[PDB]
């Protein structure tokens, strides 16, 4: 028997069988309905569509995302999403394979439980298990001590583990990630005459946010030379033409990462909530955290983050110590290794909720030693 | 009005409790101090018991 | 408000004071049995010394 | 002529008048500033808002609090919240008036000793004097023996004092307190949906612990009540509606007080803090010590706490003991009362330190023998 690996994630599902290098089925977490009339009799057209099909009739769907913030706000469509997912993409009898889902810290416990409810009753799997995505990505970096930096598209989260024991009261976690970028980037593209304000369009502004998008080293001097010379303006070709030309813009996106008053948020920025879990966990321990600082998710793939990174957190630390940035180029994938890792070890099979389990204790196995 | 009824009634069973409470703490000190004088008697007669069989 | 605030101290009221009177009657019953070893060990001791006054 | 009594503490500044029977002035030791840009020209916004007027514009300003855990770290934040109490909540010259300040034991010396040269150069008062806040409780409590537990908002401590002398060897201190129970509140509603990051959503959480948070007499038969019935949930009314309801986390806040490791903290509770108080002092006066527990300040208000305190430390104490709990109704302000009492004394005058006294001998004059 396999497990499956399902890494849900708030904009992009990912998924595969456990004991594989990568998942084979990577697509957005995007439900549309036809938002138009409908004209052609036998046609036969479908009432919603979910996955990269939506992304394909963009120009006549309104496109929803069923999990906001980590948090699932609809539960329907995340139905119809984990069905495409098991049936479409993988070809799956999910009543015969245990899946391992993922999830943030620091959610609603209605959440998990609820997710457990429906991958037992309706799709009625043999066992299932619910893990934390920092850990994953902590097994997937082939380390036991470091503390993680996990910028997905809704929540980032800094959790600081050592030698296998997470420090609960020293995570963080901040609700601004490539979802509330996109916003930004949006907003202050109309500075230049674009405007893109359907839902269809904010997927343009992602492709051009994640191609042309970079975190400067320094930004009051890459500000200064945006303004002095004209060799940052880059071009992009939209699905028509009107080639749009971006200047400074490519790096003040992304800066909202380090400077999250952009967007109006009382925070403070990625480097200052690492150095703060550092600061909030033990004095022993703080120089291995500071010496595997490990990076994962789709948000910290910008070029010059980690050097952006470096940079602040050795300005914030002591002179005598060692700052150290681990960012693999398989970022984005990295909780997904690790699920796939940790759900075949031979270890884990006893730590698994199986079906009887549930069915003799409620939903509520979940919060309990079966984690 | 139900929770007048009701901290009326504790109300009652608190004097109460306030009763049976105070009469065991008197009945405690009685019995402790005559456990005091019993012990000292015990030690007062085995040291007559022991000197009269040294003899 | 009010009657709410006022018969929830009542009731933490109730279970402190009731919580006093259980191990206050067991305490209680623990020194009328010790009370009760002190009387028997006085009768049996004043027995040897009588037996012994004889001579 | 009159004597102020100051008691600043960490999230309160409390003052008045030597002699009086209550403080004057209660208002929270907070500096707000903007942090938006501002757009009405004539509007001549302030740069900084000081005290209660900085909890009317919550939804602007940015709050801070100068001092920490005792301690006071914004120096400048700390002279304009002494002005402000001075000029606009007492409306009193300084020029004319001794002054009575108040710190918790174990505290850095700089502390005290810059926290003296404000006061005679700032302020100019003509004299002044730091007494210790659990001293002057046992003062407002009438008592001359007794062991103080003054669990303020930064920190807690214990001072054991038998017929007017302090063991110093004795005296135990603790960096759990109001804040941290907060900050504990906020993660843990988290887990029902409920979010507040901002500084000025940690205001609404404080408000949410003081008016529904208790201590629970027994927190495994009160847990297993909250998982079976509901009668336990009562609900809140945020600023703006949206009623929450919380049910659990009522009796898991400051429940943080009797297990600190709660918040990853290592130390003991505050009960056994108390009893290693006791067993650490003489063995004469354990039984005086037994039976004068007295409590003060703000976190000490918990409907429940005594029980639970006197119950947990029945447990420990010997058998033969009579354990008492002095816990009044003007709990939160026995350090001020004291204060009052004791500035108010006649054979204190002798006790100030004078200004000329200072410019004689440096704010060294302050651990000296003029305490
Ligand atoms: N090369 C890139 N540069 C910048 N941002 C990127 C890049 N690739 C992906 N992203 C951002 O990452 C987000 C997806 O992150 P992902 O790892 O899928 O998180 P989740 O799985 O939780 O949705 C997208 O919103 C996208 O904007
Ligand atoms: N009724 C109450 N129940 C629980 N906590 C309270 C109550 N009233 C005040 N507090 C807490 O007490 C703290 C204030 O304590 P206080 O005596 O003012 O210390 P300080 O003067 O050092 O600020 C606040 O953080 C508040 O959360």
């Amino acid at each position: 028997t396999t497990a499956l690996v399902c890494d849900n994630g708030s904009g992009l599902v990912k998924a595969g069988f456990a004991g594989d290098d990568a998942p084979r089925a990577v697509f957005p977490s995007i439900v549309g309905r036809p938002r138009h009339q409908g004209v052609m009799v036998g046609m036969g057209q479908k009432d919603s569509y979910v996955g990269d099909e939506a992304q394909s009739k963009r120009g006549i769907l309104t496109l929803k995302y069923p999990i906001e913030h980590g948090i699932i706000t609809n539960w329907d469509d995340m139905e119809k999403i984990w069905h495409h997912t098991f049936y479409n993409e993988l070809r799956v009898a999910p009543e015969e394979h245990p899946t391992l889902l993922t999830e943030a810290p620091l959610n609603p416990k209605a959440n998990r439980e609820k997710m457990t409810q429906i991958m037992f009753e309706t799709f009625n799997v043999p066992a299932m298990y619910v893990a934390i995505q920092a850990v994953l990505s902590l097994y997937a970096s082939g380390r036991t001590t470091g503390i993680v930096l996990d910028s997905g598209d809704g929540v980032t989260h800094n959790v600081p583990i050592y030698e296998g024991y997470a420090l609960p009261h020293a995570i963080m976690r901040l609700d601004l990630a490539g979802r509330d970028l996109t916003d930004y980037l949006m907003k202050i593209l109309t500075e230049r005459g674009y405007s893109f304000v359907t839902t269809a369009e904010r997927e343009i502004v992602r492709d051009i946010k994640e191609k042309l998008c970079y975190v400067a080293l320094d930004f009051e001097n890459e500000m200064a030379t945006a303004a002095s010379s004209s060799s940052l303006e880059k071009s992009y070709e939209l699905p028509d033409g009107q080639v749009i030309t971006i200047g400074n813009e490519r790096f003040r996106c992304p800066e909202t990462l380090f400077q999250p008053s952009f967007i109006g948020m009382e925070s403070a920025g990625i480097h200052e909530t690492t150095y703060n879990s550092i600061m909030k966990c033990d004095i022993d321990i703080r120089k291995d955290l500071y010496a595997n600082n490990v990076l994962s998710g789709g948000t910290t793939m910008y070029p010059g983050i980690a050097d952006r990174m470096q940079k602040e957190i050795t300005a914030l630390a002591p002179s005598t110590m060692k700052i150290k940035i681990i960012a693999p180029p398989e970022r984005k994938y990295s909780v997904w290794i690790g699920g796939s890792i940790l759900a075949s070890l031979s270890t884990f099979q006893q730590m698994w909720i199986s079906k009887q389990e549930y069915d003799e204790a409620g939903p509520s196995i979940v919060h309990r030693k079966c984690f | 009005e139900d929770a007048d009824r009701k901290y009326e009634e504790v109300a009652r069973k608190l004097v109460i409790i306030e009763s049976d409470l105070e009469r065991a703490e008197e009945r405690a000190e009685l019995s402790e101090g005559k456990c005091a004088e019993l012990e000292e008697e015990l030690k007062t007669v085995t040291n007559n018991l022991k000197s009269l069989e040294a003899q």
